RNA sequence: UAAUUAAUAUAUAUCAAUAAUAAAUUAAAUUAAUCUAUUAGUCAGAAAUGGAUGCCAGCCGUUGCGGUAAUUUCUAUGCUUUUAAAUAU
């Protein structure tokens, strides 16, 4: 390496870092804009999903 | 790569890392009029923000990890 | 909290809440 | 030394979703025409 | 923005004036009616200027001095200044 | 490694407490010491 | 946008045609825009699309 | 184990997540811009290895997974043999 | 123009007192049926959700798996008695139908059938009947249709199980799971249910409820809607059983990679078997085949009942690892670098020549030297990036990265006061007095370490008078107080804690409203509950990295603020989000 | 209580009459005591770990 | 060594010196002292109906509105707002 004859491994030779073990299902997290009555999302109460 | 292909990765938020993969469901304030117009006149195209919802006309719904490069469907 | 499993969803037996007399 | 963080870059549009690619564009994904030798 | 309409505000937002005359003038067609125009006076550096402005205000019991503000354009050509309150 | 070195040892106190909780809590396939009989399970089991 | 233009078919005959500007889009990387001049509102909408 | 013969008359409908919602005609805020204009504080997925005493990821995932498996009756009739 | 010429500001219905009271409030007459047991709040009579536990901070929830049993009162739970698992009628059903093979009878084959089948199995001749179905496939079909034909209900009528009975067995079983038990479960779920969860559609909801034979709210209208819409396609098009049927790249099947290749070799000397030797086995690209090798190793390990090398994915992907570490340190973020963020440099055509002749002319004493896993690393920076993850390897290899030494706090000698006791009271006072030096040679951030360096004799001078009158040198903290505040966060191994988050930002910046801070159930913050231990206590110290404030908090405050839309007059800049303030406020007395 | 370690009998809320408590913040609300069960048991366990 | 147990100066000025300081629900680890605090729009473009008026009176950031049916004037009542105000320079 010191005389510059060592075969280079640089960050240029790296492809994508793959997802190997797939995490988990991300279940839908209830937000303030998901409500079965249009009332619970009011203008006087709810200013946004969170 | 060996089966069913890659996931269709979307986000709602600032980045891919800062947001949720989920769109907002049908129960949203702004989606209800639109989804209505879309249920009644099914065949014509409809304006709205109701497009951004997880629910839509096509049999393929938008929810996370849709495999969109899969041969079937 | 256990009541929710025996109710009929459209029926809200006493919407006022007041028994009166 | 690059003080903009890729961690926070973007604008929340509220409900509007947009797609992003993990690596390459999906069209470039399956290369089978050169792999299984279907080309003129 | 039209900067020459403000000539008599002299770089100020509001002015104080004294009432002299009130006459009537007819606006540019196709707007018909009578526009009430008050003819006012004020002094600056011991010069006495006669200001001419649109009377939109509410007159109660008899009073003398008004507060002049500049607007956008109005039906009546030639009258730049408007009335805020009367004192 | 500490066990094989002799550094950590299983004592009689650890041992008997271990056994105590091994008795008194539910085992997956079997009934355990410290399972209480229920008189009314006869409704199903058939015996009191 | 919607808008109204007068369309003269003859020195007597006058029609009211309307004018549409819209854009179709999908956040998945594909969009497009169109405009049209047609007789009715619905017509100009479909034409523009 | 721990069995009683219980009657459960009403189970809520399926958690497919897609149910035609309640329809309205008029809305409270007539201002659709608010949909596109709304921002929030950042959701950071991780801080420092993501350790928690309440184990949130694991526990919540499993709890969802349980009633999901219940409702599909363990997905056990749906798949034939290809 | 001026709004108030000719009328003052309008006070008309300023209380808007039509909004204050509903003329009907409440009483001591509230119906115990329809209210809470405490009469605190009104019960909600819409259909039960199965997920309710996630929104409420009640701990009896987590004692049981499925929801209706979480909601069950203790008085009822007392009356569930412990009996054998097959005494549960659903467990009985499961025992008879699924688990007992011996009771399963198959249609007996004739002699002709036996022969034609045998000669088909042993030697294949084309044009034949493609079916020839294995009795294994047949058997599994009979079982899966036994799962089809299973229906719940009153068991004094036809069907075997109460629904309550079924979920009861299910609940007893889900609580009963071990680690590898619920692992097998979640695998089973990821393989079967999860893809279906992606391919669903409203068109299926009726069918989706036909699994449990549960009756829907709209059932007639769904009948009609779904009839009309399924009308528009083939019946095979629409049935969810067949929607997963094809998979790309049929040459390598997941089923066939379950037996890992040459496992009887690389088990026994895994060092003599670098990824290359095995990678010649697959006709795929690089990333895919290394991925597959990882999976092989793991499957093999689980098969042999030993634990897998978790360092293996880092070892095979090492180049990708280090690229991601250095990217994370460069652009400041935690995650995996994706394509958009790559450098736009354009190399020449022959750019690789130097490395090409270096590789072509290389030579190696043995083959182990040829491919060792660590040839990727030369400098110390390489070894520091490659092992930053294991605090084992890192702590042993880089001892000097945890500072164990510091400039000791020392007492200075006092200057003699000739005035004697008369003034001795003076320098002894109420407080501590810090003094830091400034001047042309001191206070420059650029030079900071040189100025705190105990070796440098021009080193910036601090002093402290303790209230008893003594003087001591500054503690290092106190020294650092006199420089502009410095932020240290390194993103390369564990995620530093980042400001302006959901759980970070206090209320008034996050929302424009006051939101109460309770440690239980913040719906706005999407948390169920919080146990609130001391932040850095239970976590490992190497895990604590730093904080990053170095960006704009866009919800709160942004640059070049403007109105998104000028008309209508109602919209403002995107930082002004807020709920409407009511007509004049009503205050309800709140001990309740 | 498994969370704040206050006595069940004499105390209604988490953090009552504790100077340094995390569970009661300035304009926030009081949280009722939480009860033992498998949740907090394995919480304690994970902490020990 | 006038004095430092001091920074407090009552009600004056000049040209300055940005105060609507959690502007609305769980309470101030005080020393409880100063303050009782409201406006806008309502055609286009968030939000409307009665009643008058009839090219008048008036509106006017701007195209422009007002010709007995004015969602653009006036008035009454509601209703709308992303909440340190409208308006003028
Ligand atoms: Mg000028
Ligand atoms: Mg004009
Ligand atoms: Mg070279
Ligand atoms: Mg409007
Ligand atoms: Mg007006
Ligand atoms: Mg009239
Ligand atoms: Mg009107
Ligand atoms: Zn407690």
């Amino acid at each position: 390496y010191a005389r510059g004859q060592h075969p280079s491994y640089d960050m240029v030779y790296a492809g994508p870092m793959p997802e190997i073990f797939p995490m988990r299902r991300d279940f839908r997290k209830p937000t303030r804009w998901d409500f079965h009555d249009i009332e619970k999302q009011g203008k006087y109460r709810t200013s946004g999903p969170y | 790569e060996l089966q069913r292909g890659p996931k269709l990765t979307e986000f709602v938020g600032h980045n891919p890392r800062n947001g949720t993969p989920w769109r907002f469901s049908q129960n949203t304030k702004y989606f209800r009029i639109g989804i209505w117009r879309d249920t009644i006149r099914r065949n014509d195209m409809n304006e709205g923000l109701h497009a951004h919802s997880s629910w839509q006309k096509s049999p393929q719904q938008s929810v996370p990890e849709v495999r969109f490069l899969a041969p079937y469907p | 909290e256990y009541y929710r499993w025996f109710i009929q969803p459209g029926r809200h037996p006493n919407p006022s809440g007041l028994t009166l007399n | 030394k690059n003080l903009n963080s890729w961690y926070t870059k973007g604008t929340m549009r509220g409900g509007v979703p947009r797609i992003y690619y993990a690596w390459m564009r999906p069209g470039s994904f399956t290369r089978r025409r050169f792999e299984k030798m279907r080309n003129p | 923005l039209f900067f020459l309409r403000m000539w008599f505000l002299y770089g100020c937002c509001l002015r104080f004036v004294l009432f002299v005359l009130c006459y009537y003038m007819s606006p540019r067609l196709p707007s018909s009616g009578n526009r009430r125009v008050l003819y006012a006076v004020f002094y600056l550096y011991n010069f006495v200027w006669m200001l001419r402005c649109f009377f939109c205000c509410f007159i109660g019991l008899v009073m003398s001095l008004f507060i002049i503000e500049g607007g956008g354009f109005v039906d009546l050509p030639g009258v730049k200044y408007y009335t805020r309150i009367v004192s | 490694v500490e066990y094989l070195t002799g550094d950590i040892t299983i004592t009689t106190v650890m041992q008997e407490s271990y056994d105590a909780l091994l008795d008194t809590t539910p085992h997956p396939h079997l009934l355990t010491n410290g399972f209480t009989l229920e008189s009314d399970a006869a409704k199903y089991t058939g015996e009191v | 946008a919607y808008d109204m233009r007068v369309v003269k078919f003859s020195p007597k005959d006058h029609r009211q045609w309307i004018y549409c500007v819209l854009y179709v889009g999908s956040g998945k990387g594909i969009a497009g825009w169109g405009r049209a001049v047609a007789p009715s509102t619905q017509e100009a909408k479909k034409e523009a699309i | 184990m721990k069995y009683a013969d219980l009657e459960l008359t009403t189970r809520g409908e399926f958690p497919h997540g897609m149910k035609e919602p309640a329809f309205v005609k008029k809305l409270d805020q007539n201002i659709p811009w608010y949909f596109s204009t709304y921002r929030s504080m950042y959701h950071w997925p991780i801080t420092g290895d993501n350790w928690s005493d309440l184990n949130e990821a694991e526990k919540h995932h499993d709890l969802h997974m349980f009633y999901t498996l219940a409702w599909w009756k363990l997905g056990e009739g749906i798949f034939g043999v290809d | 123009r001026y709004p108030f010429n000719k009328r003052g500001p309008r006070e008309h219905k300023s209380w808007k007192h039509h909004v204050l009271t509903e003329p009907p409030k409440p009483l001591q007459w509230r119906d115990p049926k329809v209210w809470t047991r405490d009469l605190s709040v009104m019960k909600s009579f819409d259909a039960p959700q199965w997920d309710l536990w996630q929104s409420r901070p009640r701990s009896e929830d987590m004692d049981e798996a499925l929801q209706p049993f979480m909601d069950m009162p203790k008085s009822l739970k007392d009356r569930r008695y412990d009996i054998p698992w097959w005494a549960n009628p659903f467990g009985a059903w499961y025992l008879q139908n699924i688990l007992s093979l011996e009771l399963l009878k198959l249609k007996s084959k004739t002699n002709a059938e036996k022969i034609a089948t045998y000669r088909s199995y042993m030697r294949s001749l084309a044009s034949g009947k493609d079916n020839t179905m294995s009795d294994d496939d047949v058997i599994r079909n009979i079982i899966k249709e036994r799962w089809k034909t299973l229906e719940f209900g009153d068991r004094n009528a036809g069907y075997p199980c109460t629904f309550g009975d079924y979920i009861q067995f299910l609940n007893e079983w889900f609580k009963s799971l071990d680690e590898e038990g619920m692992q097998r479960l979640r695998e089973h779920f990821d393989r079967r249910i999860r893809p279906l969860l992606a391919v669903m559609s409203p068109v299926d909801i009726l069918w989706l409820e036909a699994l449990t034979q549960n009756s829907p709210h709209n059932k007639e209208q769904l009948q009609r809607k779904i009839a009309f819409q399924t009308s528009l396609g083939t019946p095979e098009f629409f049935d969810m059983s067949k929607r997963l049927r094809y998979e790309i790249n049929e040459d390598y099947k997941v089923r066939d990679e379950l037996g890992p290749e040459l496992f009887a070799l690389w088990s026994k000397a895994p060092e003599r078997w670098p990824p290359e030797r095995l990678s010649k086995m697959y006709g795929l690209d690089f990333t895919l085949v290394r991925k597959i090798l990882v999976w092989h190793h793991f499957k093999a390990c689980y098969d042999a009942c030993v634990e897998p090398d978790w360092s293996l994915p880092k070892r095979l992907f090492a180049l990708e690892w280090i690229r991601d570490v250095r990217a994370r340190k460069h652009g400041l973020f935690y995650g995996k670098m994706r394509f958009a963020e790559q450098k736009i440099t354009f190399y020449s055509d022959r750019f690789l020549f130097r490395d090409l002749v270096n590789r072509r002319e290389a030579s190696y004493a043995n083959v182990w030297e040829m491919d060792d896993p660590y040839r990727f690393l030369q400098t110390e920076q390489d070894y520091e990036d490659y092992w930053g993850d294991n605090y084992d390897v890192y702590r042993r290899m880089f001892p000097e990265m945890i500072g164990r030494t510091g400039e000791p706090v020392q007492q200075y000698g006092q200057m003699p006061i000739w005035a004697g006791p008369h003034r001795q009271h003076a320098n002894k006072s109420e407080h501590n007095w810090m003094f830091a030096e400034i001047g042309v040679n001191v206070g420059h951030e650029a030079l900071k370490k040189l100025e705190l360096d105990p070796t440098n004799e021009k080193r910036r001078r601090f002093v402290i008078r303790q209230p008893d009158g003594t003087l001591r040198s500054a503690k290092m903290s106190e020294m650092r107080a006199w420089y502009w505040k410095e932020e240290w966060a390194d993103f390369r191994f564990w995620a530093p804690q980042m400001e302006w988050g959901i759980e970070n930002t206090p209320s008034q910046e996050q929302y424009q409203e006051h939101v109460p801070d309770t440690t239980d159930a913040d719906f706005r913050k999407q948390r169920r509950i919080q146990s609130r231990p001391v932040k850095w206590f239970y976590e490992s110290h190497y895990t604590r990295t730093g904080s990053f404030a170095g960006f704009q908090p866009l919800r709160f405050m942004q640059r070049r603020t403007e109105r998104e839309v000028r008309w209508p007059d109602v919209i403002n800049a995107a930082v002004q989000i807020q709920k409407r303030k009511p007509a004049a406020y009503i205050f309800k007395a709140i001990p309740e | 209580c498994p969370r704040c370690s206050l006595p069940y009998s004499t105390t209604r809320y988490c953090g009552e009459g504790d100077v340094d408590t995390p569970f009661r913040k300035h304009r926030g609300r009081w949280a009722p005591h939480q009860k033992w069960g498998r949740e907090w048991y394995d919480v304690v366990a994970r902490r020990a770990e």
